[PDB]
């Protein structure tokens, strides 16, 4: 007898036993599938899918640019980017007609967002391409470096604190004749001409790719507008959560089936768009943004249109380069992509030879010019808006025929449902939807899509079967220690189990097993094994002494070697409060001593909250609230901690700055000096500071004021 | 901003500002800075006039209004009232409209609320409007104020109220992130709408980012503004060729075909430790001095075995130096004997660096790094070999491995922690279900693999952190509970860890694993292409005919592991969770159908069966326990044999599974590019034994389900 | 004092001086977001790797005055080292356990008050009653439900107002000082937390949690009240329903008279504004460092 788990599908339907079709529970330990060859392949494919468009040379960057808009209509089923401007404008017009006033309300909300936004928003992104360092850097560091360079170049609008002023500075810099970059090593100066700076500001480092700080704000505003548009569409799967997706799937299925007559025939397509990024054109986004922002203040239109304009002239960096190895002398060397333009083609294989030959004409200064197409994770919501417009174009008042379609679109994925009197009607509807998508520049992956009678389908890993919906967009989440500290980790683990039980259909027995495994992992990670156990750990002696000392062992925390009192009953209760009544008086006092040297609190945003998304956990500040040790070159800032060093020493003057965002008219130094003087006066009056100290403090305050005035 | 203005200002003041701005045909919803400016000006006007009266003697008394408002009315009414005042009191006609008329001083006073410095605003007002016999009072949101001749008409109290109101408005605007725009929007005496213009380089870029038939962004904007939908989509659809279509090809019973497995030499073992060939030397009760520490337990386990003989190579490593592995084993034995005779066994044993160990651990075996320009002309230089990996044919050893992993062992391998006492009835139900699953799964061989991997990877990570630059010797140990309930400690082999100067989570630490076994490699040499196998001893095995001698071999190989891989290995216990989740989902579905708890009717039934295997007779059915063990083994083997091929195959074959399921439901499934789906599925089958076995399983399932 | 000396040191260097003098107190928060660090990807693996070290925890300077270097078994608790950026000494979990089993004992009387919400959760669970489980098809309707019971339904603005009044009495802005009446909750919390050594930031966070109203979009198949939402995990499931019943001076009225006026004496603090006379005008540092001339509200 040969065991075959797949045979379990002969009795249990696949949708019911879909868990067995997912190999891993967590991130796999390879995280591969990217490289320079991949970037060159994407560039080549994107240019090929629109090769029949019009070629031009940029007047600023002198880069080849391909415009497939209004190009020849496709003649085959291969992916294409020949979107028609009139067709997309008509789709937007009909979307507005079916949802009157949507564009105006979304524009007003986005105007509100634009006026009230702040620069530090840009610090909330992921790793970003710093053009000043010309490599990947953290979002906050990249923003600080760009601000420093702009200041050194006499651009200080961003000092107003508004992101829109930072964008004005970015545009002015794009209009600068020369840019100076100073790296502190000592010191070092470099000069960039207009073309070089423009190319640098119009790059997308590939590692998928990441933009520089010069496009983050414009993209943010465009995505805010697209989010506002999508929030008012019931056919949009973005950006709702896991609880609001099952409802939409069930509602659409019921609407397309129950409303169907006894002679009506309904079918459902589970569909993936083949590329959805290499055929989406920035010109189309510009056209649809221009239509959306009709009859709006000119500044708002300009701000929203800068993003697609900037992306239409983007550049893609080719990455690290290539690795060459020799067998005779076992010699290895690295060839940066910068020299890849001025090298022969005898070291690369046939496929690599073809890639380099194709991509050579498109590269300038080591960056391939990529006008057509897009990249995933950038304009997801605008693409969702376009897909929903196509979906809404399926109403019986637009098809003018018996067949009609409706469904859901989530960025790349979609679920369609076509109702028609007979099979030929369903075929006609599917063909019409496909052809309209092609006209608007959307390609459906024929290999990754399939149709069947309505009742069963899939959408973004949510599997629907006869009303039963199984959510597998994200499988079993990590059930180990998050890695903050003992108290935070315990609270996070129990809260995660509770939330999964509430929302993600986690069963009672599965929840108990998850709790057991989490407790085992917690004990092994933090060496807090039960005090009575004989496992040998560096922490075993102290835990055993504490165990023997205590009277009520049930009150000891798991981190203190106590028992686990958690069950399905009390997953919502913090452990410290759960066993508060069982604690010994002295142990409770020691654990909850506010003067202990371990507890620490950062700004309130990081208080009882962990970033994974961010989840808030309930915990009591105890001795177990310690911090793990911190772990850790060209540089624009001589002192990279100047901002933190200034913000610190302000919380010692005004502690409320930790909890509340301060507001004041005076400058930081003046406020600090005034507070110092007042505190010194009050302390000297109380009689716990002597003449010498007081006069000394008054003398530093005077010299600080003199320095600030000078 | 608009919400703050509406919710902060007195509703009548809001209405006055609305009407005043409508008089000029301006939209508050689109120009909120001007709206707020007018609201603030009107509020200051009212507070200036408010709480003032004139007594019977003409003196000023605080309770005829002392001040007459002029800026809160239409142009016509304001002009009429100012003319009436001038005629009645004979005052000079002001050149520009004043704000308030002071009866007590019989003059015209104008008030200016300035976001910027007070002196600048006062100078601008003096040089702009002030001509003669007009008083100016300039207020600021920072508390400052100014007036002509420093003669402030009001008492200190009223000015204090105005200053407090302005300061509070400033603070609330700042806290709401509106003060920046409000202050930046003041230019001398007027509030200007926000400006964001495209010029210079950005203008040229915009003009270069339009459809083919456009030259200027303004022209494109004009075209879009006047665009009206006139059957454009219908015309374009009627124009494009009919060859662009999505034709549904039916998928009924004959379209599917078996997946094509790759052809080539049979696949070999790539797991980090032996799975079904593992032999363990066991101590039935570790009650010795210094027990618990791995080294002492390993020494005791080795002592229990008598029959070590002179090692020799049985299966050489084709690409490796067998004498180095032989000398490594000899060095391990020598060091173990040395520590045994020392009588001072330390907690950790660091191996002495040796040529054999230096080579085996790959210490300094790497090409030197040089610049390209220095070695560009080398004839033998070439790009790093990244060709198509050699396809391998499926072998029956992986199926046998999976079969073994699915069957019970004689002893338990899991001792999960405790939880709080059950109180709710649902808690009791969950406990019963979990205990049933645990009983079905406690003794499984997959559980043994889970514990083995967890222990090995935990030891490896701890050693790598503790001993960065030492050749540590790490015994491969596991703990078990026999049927009799006595703790048993099993030793499978040894791992020598090399340099562990790990900085990132992907850099590899290289180790050498030598594992005891009873299986002869020569039976399946292709399975052991990466192993060097030496015969290390002789063992006595019990059978119906007494004791029989069997050679005992040592499988020695070199492997590498990163921090991420070690964490993945240590987290192997989640396979239990996965299997339990599936088994519990089945039970809950059945209970929902039957509206009652069916844990007993699922686990104690021992009569209901699920198809779980295939035999020459046909499909084989097993109890719920067999299904639990099969799913656990599948999860464990997925964890052990993780690869990009596995995830790709799973993702691609899920679509085929769902299409087949739709067929089985008589839902008339149809495809568009089914051949493309087949190609995508088959591109992920190259050499991995696990993926090939999964593909064979899928083929068998297709064969059985289609019928 | 160390603080003013550090301020002078910062003002010595040109760039730090420029940022201090240029950026206003409004924009301080903005420059707080220019972090030069780097968040650890996959912190769980990082913690697993750290815990195998000897001293993976960071204490403060004063720990060396209380926790001995070694315990009875001669195991080192803390090491004479420093973190990467401050004077936080390196310690080990052995130090944490040593403190928990031998450290000074205090009186934890304010903990039930400050963490009132958690102990209310505990009491509600303790006094609840349980009914039988019903197995059947479950159809949960998804709606917006409150998260924290017992709250005052206070606006975030007003909740922050109360928190600033209570935790940070001498940093209230112009709005608080210029108001006419004080909310009773503020006085009650001020009296309740007179001598509280818990970190003021923790007290503020707990007060904000206990006073603000929070809502979430959740499926529900039974009761909707807040007390029934905290136990949603225990009461409802995919195919079962568990029947559970839950077991449960006046420093206001001041008018600003402009900016600081040196003729009226040195700037005071808010806490000492009570000593003023009926109509005396003084200089007070309100908010986060804004000196203004203030007077008491005479002739209401
Ligand atoms: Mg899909």
């Amino acid at each position: 007898m040969d065991v075959n788990p797949t045979l379990l599908f002969l009795k249990v339907p696949v949708q019911n036993a879909i868990s067995t079709t997912f190999p891993y529970t967590g991130d796999p330990p390879y995280s591969h599938g990217t490289g320079t060859g991949y970037t060159m392949d994407t560039v080549n494919r994107t240019h090929k899918y629109s090769e029949k468009g019009k070629w031009t040379t940029n007047t600023e960057t002198g880069a080849p640019q391909l415009n497939p808009i209004d190009g020849p209509l496709p003649e085959d089923n291969e992916p294409s980017g020949y979107a028609q401007t009139d067709c997309v404008l008509e789709a937007m017009a009909f979307l507005e007609e079916s949802h009157p006033g949507i564009f105006e309300n979304s524009c007003l909300e986005t105007m509100e967002i634009v006026q009230q936004t702040r620069v530090d928003k840009l610090t909330q992104g992921r790793q970003t391409y710093d053009w000043t360092l010309n490599r990947n850097q953290p979002a906050a560091t990249a923003l600080a470096n760009t601000i420093e360079v702009f200041r050194s170049n006499g651009l200080t609008a961003n000092e107003s604190g508004r992101l829109i002023d930072f964008l004005k500075d970015v545009m002015d810099s794009m209009d600068k004749e020369e840019m100076e970059i100073t790296t502190h090593i000592g010191k070092k100066k470099q000069r960039l001409n207009k073309r070089s700076y423009l190319i640098r500001a119009l790059t997308l480092n590939t590692m998928i790719a990441t933009p520089g700080m010069q496009i983050r704000g414009f993209v943010y505003f465009v995505e805010a507008l697209a989010r506002s548009i999508c929030e008012k569409l019931e056919q949009s799967g973005l950006p709702v959560g896991g609880n609001e997706k099952k409802a939409k799937l069930a509602n659409v299925v019921r609407k397309m089936m129950t409303n169907s007559q006894d002679t009506e025939l309904s079918f459902t397509i589970t569909g993936d768009n083949t590329k959805w990024n290499e055929n989406q054109n920035p010109r189309m986004f510009l056209a649809m943004i221009t239509y959306i922002t009709r009859n709006q203040p000119e500044w708002f239109r300009n701000v929203l249109s800068i993003a697609p304009i900037m992306f239409s002239n983007k550049m893609a960096r080719l990455g690290k380069g290539y690795m060459f190895e020799s067998k005779s002398m076992k010699l290895r060397t690295q060839v940066p992509a910068e020299m890849l333009a001025n090298i022969d083609l005898k070291y690369f294989n046939k496929s690599t030879r073809e890639k380099i030959e194709k991509i050579r004409p498109l590269l300038i200064d080591g960056t391939a010019s990529l006008s057509p197409g897009m990249m995933m994770g950038m304009f997801n919501m605008l693409s969702t808006v376009l897909g929903v417009s196509i979906l809404n174009l399926g109403q019986k008042k637009y098809t003018k025929t018996t067949y009609w379609w409706d469904g859901l679109q989530s960025s790349d994925d979609f679920a369609l449902i076509v109702n028609a009197p007979n099979h030929e009607g369903i075929q006609a509807g599917v063909d019409r939807f496909y052809r309209t998508c092609k006209l608007v520049g959307i390609n459906m992956s024929k290999k990754k899509s399939y149709i069947n009678r309505t009742g069963t389908f899939e959408f973004t890993s949510f599997f629907y079967r006869y009303g039963f919906v199984a959510n597998f967009s994200m499988e079993l989440p990590s059930f180990g220690v998050s890695g903050i500290n003992e108290s935070a980790d315990m609270s996070v683990g129990v809260t995660v189990i509770k939330n999964n039980m509430i929302n993600n259909d986690l069963g009672p027995a599965t929840a108990q097993m998850a709790l057991q495994l989490f407790i085992k992992d917690y004990r092994y990670t933090y060496r807090c094994h039960r005090g009575d156990t004989q496992i040998q750990t560096r922490r075993a002696f102290e835990l055993g002494k504490l165990w023997e000392q205590t009277r009520s062992k049930a009150g000891l925390l798991v981190s203190d070697g106590g028992p686990n009192l958690y069950n399905i009953r009390n997953l919502h209760i913090p452990e410290v409060c759960l066993k508060w009544e069982l604690m010994d008086e002295d142990y409770q006092g020691r654990l909850c001593n506010p003067m202990n040297p371990f507890v620490s609190h950062k700004e309130i945003d990081s208080v009882n909250n962990a970033v994974v998304k961010s989840m808030e956990y309930d915990a009591v500040a105890t001795t177990h609230s310690w911090i793990p040790k911190r772990n850790r070159q060209r540089g624009i800032l001589e002192d990279e901690q100047m901002y933190q060093k200034c913000c610190n020493l302000f919380e010692k003057f005004f502690p409320s700055s930790s909890y509340r965002r301060p507001v004041g008219i005076s400058s930081m130094v003046e406020a600090m000096v005034s507070r110092a003087r007042i505190d010194a006066r009050i302390d000297f009056e109380s009689g716990r500071i002597k003449k010498e100290e007081f006069a000394e403090i008054m003398k530093i305050c005077s010299t600080i004021e003199e320095l600030r005035r000078q | 901003m608009e919400d703050f203005v509406r919710q902060c200002f007195n509703p009548m003041i809001v209405e006055l500002a609305e009407k005043a701005m409508k008089e000029y045909g301006e939209d508050p919803k689109i120009e909120t800075n001007k709206f707020a400016s007018i609201c603030t000006h009107l509020e200051v006007c009212f507070m200036y006039s408010d709480f003032h009266f004139i007594d019977e003697r003409g003196e000023s008394t605080i309770i005829k209004h002392r001040f007459e408002i002029i800026e809160g009315r239409d142009r016509t009414m304001a002009w009429t009232v100012v003319n009436s005042i001038c005629n009645t009191t004979g005052v000079e006609k002001p050149k520009f409209l004043p704000d308030l008329y002071d009866y007590k001083e019989n003059r015209f006073i104008e008030i200016g609320v300035t976001r910027r410095e007070v002196h600048i605003y006062y100078l601008e007002k003096a040089n702009k409007i002030k001509s003669e016999k007009t008083h100016i009072h300039i207020f600021s949101f920072t508390g400052e104020e100014m007036a002509t001749k420093a003669d402030y008409t009001l008492d200190e109290e009223s000015r204090a109220r105005i200053k407090t109101r302005l300061f509070t408005i400033r603070q609330e605007m700042a806290s709401r992130g509106l003060w920046d725009s409000f202050r930046q929007s003041e230019r001398g005496e007027e509030t200007i709408e926000e400006r964001f213009e495209i010029t210079g380089t950005m203008r040229r870029l915009a003009d270069q980012s339009l459809p083919p038939n456009f030259s200027s962004l303004e022209n494109f904007r004009a075209y879009v503004d006047g665009f009206e939908p006139n059957g454009c989509i219908e015309g374009k659809l009627s124009q494009m060729s009919k060859e662009v279509n999505a034709r549904i090809e039916p998928f009924l019973r004959t379209t599917p075909r078996p997946l094509r497995l790759p052809d080539g030499p049979p696949c070999s073992q790539r797991s980090k430790f032996l799975l079904m060939d593992a032999l363990k030397l066991s101590i039935e009760d570790p009650s010795h001095e210094g027990e618990g520490i791995p080294l002492y337990d390993a020494i005791k386990c080795m002592k229990t075995f008598f029959g070590w003989k002179e090692p020799n190579i049985i299966k050489p490593h084709e690409k490796g130096i067998n004498p180095n592995y032989l000398l490594t084993w000899k060095q391990v034995l020598a060091e173990l004997q040395d520590i045994k005779n020392e009588e001072k066994i330390p907690r950790t044993k660091n191996m002495k660096k040796t040529s054999q160990l230096k080579w085996a651990l790959g210490e300094n075996m790497a090409p030197e790094k040089v610049d390209f320009e220095d070695c560009k002309d080398v004839n033998d230089l070439k790009q790093y070999d990244s060709d198509e990996p050699e396809p391998r044919s499926l072998a029956c050893w992986i199926q046998s491995e999976f079969n073994k992993a699915c069957e019970l062992t004689d002893s338990s391998w899991v001792e999960l922690d405790e939880i709080g006492e059950d109180v709710a009835p649902i808690e009791h139900i969950a406990s019963m279900r979990r205990n049933y699953f645990t009983a079905e799964v406690s003794h499984c061989r997959a559980t043994e693999y889970i514990m083995k991997g967890v222990y090995i990877n935990t030891a490896l990570l701890n050693a790598s952190c503790a001993a960065m630059d030492d050749f540590q010797l790490i015994p491969m140990i596991s703990k078990c509970i026999t049927k009799e309930g006595r703790r048993k400690t099993n030793l499978y082999g040894f791992i020598i860890k090399g340099r562990s100067h790990l900085r990132n989570d992907t850099d590899v630490v290289n180790f050498v694993s030598m594992e005891f076994s009873l299986t002869d490699p020569r039976l399946e040499p292709h399975k052991w292409e990466k192993y060097c196998v030496l015969e290390i001893g002789d063992m006595l095995l019990r059978t119906a005919v007494g004791q029989v001698s069997r050679p005992m071999f040592l499988y020695v190989r070199t492997n590498g592991t990163s921090k991420i891989k070690m964490k993945w290995g240590m987290e192997m216990r989640r396979c239990l969770l996965q299997s339990l989740q599936q088994i519990e989902s089945m039970i809950e579905a059945e209970s929902s159908v039957k509206e009652k708890d069916l844990t007993k009717e699922f686990f104690e039934n021992k009569s209901e069966t699920w198809p779980i295997g295939e035999s020459p007779k046909g499909v084989e059915e097993g109890s719920i326990g067999k299904v639990c063990r099969t799913l656990l083994a599948k999860s464990v083997f997925n964890s052990l044999y993780a690869s990009p091929q596995l995830e790709g195959f799973s993702a691609e074959s899920r679509k085929l599974l769902l299409i087949v399921q739709a067929l089985r439901d008589n839902l008339e499934p149809g495809t568009f590019d089914l051949e493309g789906l087949y190609e995508a599925i088959e591109e992920c089958l190259i050499n991995d034994p696990w993926v090939l076995l999964n593909a064979s399983w899928f083929n068998s399932f297709l064969t059985h389900a289609l019928r | 004092m160390e603080r003013i000396k550090e301020l002078r040191d910062l003002m010595s260097q040109s760039r730090t001086r420029e940022i201090l003098t240029k950026t206003t107190v409004d924009h301080m928060a903005i420059i707080k977001k220019y972090t030069s660090g780097r968040q650890e990807k996959n912190p769980a693996l990082r913690m697993k790797w750290m815990m195998a070290m000897k001293y993976p925890i960071t204490a403060d300077k004063r720990i060396m005055e209380m926790i001995p270097e070694r315990n009875e078994q001669r195991q080192t608790l803390w090491s004479k080292t420093n973190d990467a950026g401050s004077d936080r000494v390196m310690v080990s979990p052995l130090a944490v356990t040593w403190w928990n089993r031998n450290g000074p004992t205090t009186s934890t009387v304010h903990y039930p008050k400050v963490y009132k919400t958690y102990f209310e959760k505990v009491e509600r669970l303790k006094h609840g009653t349980f009914g039988p489980v019903h197995f059947r098809n479950q159809v949960k309707i998804r709606r917006r439900v409150d998260i924290n019971p017992g709250h005052a339904d206070l606006s975030a603005k007003e909740a922050q107002d109360v928190i600033m009044e209570v935790v940070f009495p001498n940093e209230v802005g112009a709005r608080i000082l210029t108001s006419e009446s004080q909310l009773t909750i503020t006085k009650e919390k001020k009296k309740e937390l007179q001598d509280c050594k818990i970190a003021p930031l923790m007290v503020a966070y707990m007060l904000e949690r206990e006073l603000v109203r929070k809502t979430r979009f959740l499926p529900v198949a039974g009761g909707t009240s807040s007390v029934y939402i905290e136990v949603l995990h225990l009461t409802q499931g995919t195919c079962w329903e568990q029947m559970y019943t839950p077991g449960g001076a006046v420093l206001r009225g001041f008018l600003i008279l402009g900016k600081e006026n040196k003729r009226y004496g040195p700037a005071l603090s808010i806490n000492e504004l009570s000593n003023l006379a009926k109509g005396e005008k003084a200089n007070v540092l309100i908010g986060q460092g804004d000196v203004v001339l203030v007077m008491k509200r005479k002739r209401d």
